[PDB]
RNA sequence: UUAAUUGCGAUAACGAACGAGACCUUAACCUACUAAAUAGUGGUGCUAGCAUUUGCUGGUUAUCCACUUCUUAGAGGGACUAUCGGUUUCAAGCCGAUGGAAGUUUGAGGCAAUAACAGGUCUGUGAUGCCCUUAGACGUUCUGGGCCGCACGCGCGCUACACUGACGGAGCCAGCGAGUCUAACCUUGGCCGAGAGGUCUUGGUAAUCUUGUGAAACUCCGUCGUGCUGGGGAUAGAGCAUUGUAAUUAUUGCUCUUCAACGAGGAAUUCCUAGUAAGCGCAAGUCAUCAGCUUGCGUUGAUUACGUCCCUGCCCUUUGUACACAC
RNA sequence: AAAAAUGAUUAA
């Protein structure tokens, strides 16, 4: 049972990966605000960063926050088994990658534009705005799509 | 029965599509409530001062009477039990019951 | 507060539109010669005690 | 006088023996700890990253003591649980076979269990001795 | 409701007008008599017949019965 | 041999069989002492024979219980019914019956289920609904 | 050749077999015999054979296109309970005619008092043993050999 | 062949309860009239085989269901008899709807 | 008093309960004395129970449930709001905690507090709907003792559940607060204000 | 009076029949008979492993023996509202209590009358009349597509809106099933893999093996902290596998990522009286693969009411009718 | 003593 006494050096809301990560939330669930990182990826990155898991995202010093940024930037170079990522073996270069905050919807645009420019059925269904994963459309999913 | 004309069926379908979502409820929301999960010096002094004379001690009453989150309530409550200024009555997860010492 | 404690001595019958009310005869605890017929919502045995907010009304919906 | 692991609280026995293995430090952690989520039914890793393997090792060793022989699939059906399938109902999903297998394979490495020439994994004499030592200390905690 | 049917009523009435001296006021031996003085396909209907017979015998003891 | 008897206790589908014989006053259930029965929110139900009759006369007798079937609670009820039945059957067979009937008086004075199993039975389900009585939601128009 | 055998044995109480009666009546309808005569004849044969009750139902189209169903019955004929499976025997047969298909349903109550298998009487059929009424002697009149 | 032991086992499987019990009783009887020590007829739990199906041939009307059942009644008897008499018991006392299966156990 | 040695150790705390039954091994039912009349022989505080869990048959008769212990009667009505059907272990645990919170906020027997809350929360007069016309009316009627204690348990549990829904406070604590408020009469409790509203309506339809 | 055209009885009706009942199955009770390494328990009788003034386990029908309490199935017994207290045209009966396993016909079913519907089925039928078609076939097969298509409306449901919770670790518990030799079915166990899975053997034609289906809800101990939040998991992106010749219009499973409505729901409306409602899962049916469905099974287990004819209907009698295609 | 209108043609 640790009851820590600290001065006014608590770090309030902070910026990573062009995304607002706010303090007072545990570091794992604070990082999840960034697009492209979920609870599992946030937990794994936090644990590979050699930091405590009860630091409220406001006790993290700068240096251990650039360590966690670099771990997010290069997931493979920190002993991740590469089946854990978001984009494995892509069309362009076939290298296992993980997209981040501003790049997830960008790569989504690139893939959707590719499927449209190739006129594949999934791409044309996306262009029309229908369901692409094979759901029935007779009754369900009406008020918006 | 009476079949509707194609124009009437189209009008009904277009009306249904244009229809807004009629939420059948009164939606009342309370205001933002914040609790200082980080324990600074002034809040710690308030803890060490007014937690004694509390007839009832628990995570919920620590949250209500002091703007601290449940996590800080639990860890500080166990800290006070370590210091022994509160004695237990029923020990159980998800529900703590504590009163004054001696 | 003048709340009246009365002991039932007879259940007259089951009254009401849906049969949800009981016709009972109750005598008073303080004086057992003050019988009166009342309407009771819930289930009743004999020898049960009721509380009467007003102790002067006769129950309608007879026979 | 005589005491075995049947008269003690199972949960406190598991925790105390897990800490005893934690102090010995010979359980040869698999390496894929800090990654795995211990079951397909789960959706999160264990919240105790540094002791969940030790807790599983103690619980498995106790369970092997309880029964005659228990296999990896039987541990899988045991340690598995319900799985949330979104808009679908729940169903039972077995635990991680690799983790259950590795815990069992660690048990003979720390020497408690043997081949069990009839069946699966069964408790040895030295492992029995170590368990009733931790039983004695846990009873006189 | 435990209203006995006419098969039980008529079997009991004939048994009373046929073996009245042998019949005894308690149920158990009326049961153990009906197996020899009658042939009932089922134990259940035999017990029902014996129970109505012993109830009528209780009635017969304190005065006569019409029919 | 040694003076001994055996009984059983039954909830809905749980059964507990008790071997009751003279000794030094040793109580176990499923090879575990009865004080470890889980849950601890219902450990009182298996304590109740020990607290009603008075364990002073338990010094001579020892009981070993094996319980299977049903759920956890059904096992709790079958265990406590079996221990009560075994105690009063050991009294009937090997003790004077003044003590047998006074035990029966105290047992019936607290619960009838200590000696007589609940006659409530599961009701088989009928087509057209999820349960025996409940029906699927009827639809008009 | 020499181990598989087939033995054919004569049917006794041939009026009691609903299958035989149904086949014979169907052959009567094929031969052109009147429907009322065929049903009353088969009923008479069944009852004279010793069966407790008989039942012949002819459903189809008899005089006009519109359908109907005659019924011919005799004797005692229960409908519910285990004695249906114990004393009732039924047969159903289709009858091709120019106009269509006629269904012939035969139901037979065989007498429980006959046969040596199963119940020899209906359930609840209580029968009493005769008292064999005797005279009471007044005096004791002890006897010796 | 020289009047020795076989450790024979006989299984009776049938739906007809009475047609099963009669043969099993006769085998039991022939044991004592040939002073034969044995294990008595162990009766398996009566297997029931169910089929639940809609009564309607089409798909109209109230969704009424009907269930039909087999009952398989089984008895295994372990016999220890000489060679000249295991045939004496197996060729006789055979009933319709009842079959007999014989295995020379070695366990 | 005077514990005896046993071959299998029995804990000292449970050893003291041999003298008489002790609810949760923490309180005895002696000197409860439901003081407001007309609710006697309907609130069950005479037979002692070790715990609020006993699977007894209390539904096959009209008035059989009145012989079920009042604590278990309160417990069996906390097994709601649909998602909580079953889980009597959970309901019993909540009841144990709420009685502990009573015994720490007030130097009073929690059973005494519960029966006082029921006596103070059972409505004495209600209405019934009569008249098939469009303007249907209500007629005030008296309330039987059994319905009074049933409606009291219902209103206490319902108010505790609603106060527990979507707030930091545990159900055991908000039930204890409701029970403490009702056992004295403070009109800040759901069951008191609901009962007072209902009685006022019967007064207006008298 | 009964659930009953069930009876008491009255009687221009008498004696009869079907239905109801009776009957059969099934859940309960049997220290009573028969027994059982395909169900068991006990003797530790044989060796022992552990702790130590004695308990827990391993090998026990060739490493033995005894007994059916638990288990099963054969024949039975048991309840007949028994006894008692009340009440009655004192009759049929009904209400309480006492025993008993069981006292709403003990519970639940199976079967279930006469008469009818223009009810449904010609797409279950080598059941079928008539009409039509019959070689470029409305026959039968092969390839592909469709049956799933979406501005919309409706009916069954599943998951939810959370702290009586979610997540993590642990405790740890059913009953009904089913399952290969005319060939790959149910799968122990070992090894590899995060997982889904892959590979090598084993057992089971089955109370023997999967399987003690170690299911889930549940309980304890910790993380969260009233924030559409770590509640919810829709939509969508990328990859890894299994079935199948064939997976795109995504069979399904698995991993990571996206993380939408949804704050308890207007009018309205459904089901239910005790092991019932509800919660929770499991098995089976369809199945090569596919459950959010059904048929069963057990698990945890309420509240409220033992009533009335108010609504919606049913039965009997009397009555009115201009209805009989029958308000 | 609240309100309650209607129901196409032919087909024993
Ligand atoms: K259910
Ligand atoms: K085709
Ligand atoms: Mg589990
Ligand atoms: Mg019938
Ligand atoms: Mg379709
Ligand atoms: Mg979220
Ligand atoms: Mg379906
Ligand atoms: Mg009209
Ligand atoms: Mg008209």
């Amino acid at each position: 049972s640790l009851v820590v006494q600290e001065q006014g050096s608590f770090q309030h809301i902070l910026r990573l990966l062009n995304t607002n990560v706010d303090g007072n939330i545990k570091i794992v669930y604070a990082l999840t605000t960034i697009k492209g990182v979920g609870r599992r990826y946030s937990n794994l990155v936090c644990k590979k960063a050699d930091v405590d898991l009860h630091k409220r995202a406001g006790e993290l010093t700068q240096e251990e926050l650039e360590r966690i940024v670099q771990i997010m930037q290069n997931p493979t170079h920190y002993k991740i088994p590469a089946w854990f990522l978001n984009r494995q073996n892509d069309i362009t270069d076939g290298k296992d990658y993980h997209t981040l905050a501003n790049n997830v919807e960008s790569k989504l645009r690139d893939d959707l534009e590719r499927l449209k420019k190739i006129r594949a059925h999934r791409g044309i269904r996306h262009f029309w705005g229908l369901r692409v994963r094979g759901q029935h459309t007779k009754t369900t999913g009406r008020r918006r799509a | 029965k009476q079949q509707l004309s194609k124009a009437a069926k189209a009008a009904a379908a277009l009306a249904g599509g244009k229809k807004s979502k009629k939420k059948w409820s009164k939606k009342s929301m309370k205001d933002r409530a914040q609790h200082a999960v980080i324990l600074d010096q002034e809040k710690y002094d308030r803890i060490l001062k007014e937690v004694p004379t509390y007839r009832y001690v628990s995570v919920s009453v620590l949250v209500d009477r002091l703007k601290i989150g449940g996590s800080l309530a639990r860890i500080a409550l166990r800290h006070l039990e370590k210091e022994g200024i509160i004695k237990p009555i029923s020990k159980h997860s998800k529900q703590a019951i504590y009163t004054r010492a001696t | 507060t003048p709340v009246t404690l009365a002991k039932v001595i007879k259940v007259l019958g089951r009254t009401g539109s849906r049969g949800g009310v009981t016709q009972v005869r109750v005598e008073f605890l303080e004086d057992t010669s003050r019988t009166i017929v009342r309407n009771v919502k819930g289930p009743v045995r004999e020898n049960d005690i009721l509380v009467l907010m007003e102790s002067e009304r006769e129950a309608r919906r007879l026979r | 006088p005589g005491v075995s692991v049947r008269d003690v609280a199972a949960q406190d026995f598991i925790n105390a023996y897990a800490s005893f293995l934690q102090r010995q430090g010979k359980l040869e952690v698999p390496g894929y700890v800090d990654i795995v989520k211990t079951s397909s039914g789960n959706e999160m890793p264990p919240q105790d990253a540094e002791g969940w393997f030790y807790k599983r090792a103690a619980s498995v060793a106790r369970h092997i003591y309880m029964r005659k022989q228990v296999g990896v699939g039987k541990l899988n059906k045991l340690y598995g649980g319900a799985k949330s399938r979104g808009v679908r109902p729940y169903k039972h999903i077995d635990a991680s076979g690799s983790i259950n297998r590795k815990v069992l394979q660690a048990l003979e490495k720390i020497g408690i269990v043997e081949i069990s020439p009839k069946g699966g994994r069964r408790i040895s004499e030295n492992g029995q001795r170590d368990l009733d030592r931790i039983a004695a200390q846990t009873l006189e905690e | 409701g435990r209203v006995r049917t006419k098969t039980v009523k008529r079997a009991s009435k004939a048994l009373i007008e046929r073996y009245y001296p042998k019949l005894t006021l308690d149920f158990q031996t009326n049961k153990r008599l009906c197996d020899e003085i009658a042939t009932i396909q089922s134990k259940r209907l035999r017990n029902k017949i014996a129970g109505y017979t012993t109830h009528l015998m209780k009635r017969i003891q304190k005065g006569p019965v019409r029919g | 041999a040694v003076p001994s008897v055996q009984t059983f206790g039954k909830k809905k589908s749980a059964t507990a069989v008790a071997h009751v014989k003279a000794g030094k006053g040793l109580i176990k259930v499923n090879g575990s002492p009865i004080t470890l029965v889980e849950p601890e929110i219902l450990r009182f139900k298996v304590y109740e024979p020990l607290l009603l009759v008075g364990l002073d006369k338990f010094s001579n007798i020892d009981i070993r219980v094996r319980v299977t079937g049903g759920g956890h609670v059904s096992q709790v009820y079958a265990i406590r019914q079996a221990i009560a039945k075994g105690l009063v059957a050991y009294h009937q067979k090997y003790v004077d019956e003044q003590s047998k009937n006074e035990l029966k008086k105290a047992f019936t004075s607290y619960d009838r289920t200590l000696l007589i199993a609940d006659s409530r039975r599961p009701e088989p389900k009928k087509f057209g609904g999820k349960g025996a009585r409940s029906r699927f939601q009827k639809s008009y128009r | 050749p020499g181990t598989i055998v087939l033995y054919a044995e004569r049917v006794q109480d041939r009026g009691l077999s609903a299958v035989a009666q149904a086949e014979s009546m169907k052959f009567k309808l094929l031969n052109g015999l009147a429907i009322r005569r065929a049903a009353y004849g088969v009923v008479r044969y069944v009852m004279e054979s010793g069966a407790k009750g008989c039942e012949v139902v002819v459903s189809g189209k008899l005089r006009a296109a519109r359908a109907k169903a005659m019924k011919f019955a005799d004797g005692f004929l229960i409908h519910s309970g285990q004695p249906v499976n114990d004393f009732i025997d039924t047969a159903t047969r289709h009858v091709l005619m120019r106009q269509g298909v006629l269904g012939i349903k035969v139901k037979i109550m065989r007498d429980p008092a006959k046969s040596r298998t199963g119940p020899k009487a209906l359930p609840d059929a209580v029968t009493i043993i005769e008292p064999k009424e005797e005279e009471p002697i007044l005096a004791p009149s002890v006897k010796d050999y | 062949q020289q009047q020795q032991i076989i450790k024979i086992r006989i299984t009776l499987t049938s739906t007809k309860v009475k047609q099963l019990e009669n043969v099993s009783s006769n085998i039991v009887k022939n044991a004592e009239q040939h002073n034969l020590v044995k294990k008595g007829p162990v009766r398996l739990p009566t297997k029931v085989l169910k089929i639940s199906t809609r009564k309607t041939p089409n798909g109209e009307g109230s969704k009424t269901w009907e269930t039909y059942e087999m009952r398989i009644h089984k008895r295994y008897i372990d016999l220890e008899a000489p060679v000249q008499i295991v045939k004496r018991i197996t060729q006789i006392t055979i009933e319709p709807g009842v079959d007999v299966e014989v295995v020379v156990a070695s366990n | 008093f005077t514990p005896v040695v046993l071959a299998t150790p029995i804990p000292e705390e449970v050893q003291q309960a041999q003298t008489e039954i002790k609810l949760f091994n923490k309180w005895s039912f002696e000197e409860v004395e439901v003081k407001d009349a007309s609710l006697v022989d309907y609130v069950q505080v005479r037979q002692p129970i070790f715990v609020a869990h006993t699977a007894g048959r209390y539904a096959n008769k009209r008035f059989r449930k009145a012989q079920c212990p009042i604590i278990e009667r309160l417990t069996n009505s906390l097994m709601m709001n649909g998602r909580n059907n079953g889980k009597k272990l959970k309901a019993v645990r909540i009841i144990k905690h709420t009685l502990d919170i009573i015994n720490v906020l007030t130097d009073q027997n929690p059973i005494q507090v519960v029966v006082d809350a029921i006596t103070n929360t059972g409505p004495r007069e209600d209405t019934t709907r009569v008249g098939g016309g469009g303007a249907a009316r209500r007629q005030a009627v008296d309330v039987s003792p059994l319905r009074r204690v049933n409606q009291a348990i219902a209103l206490l549990t319902i108010g505790a559940r609603e106060a527990a829904f979507r707030n930091i406070k545990t159900i055991a604590e908000t039930l204890a607060e409701e029970l403490i408020n009702a056992a004295k009469g403070s009109s800040t409790s759901y069951a008191i204000k609901k009962k007072d509203e209902l009685e006022r309506v019967a007064k207006s339809n008298r």
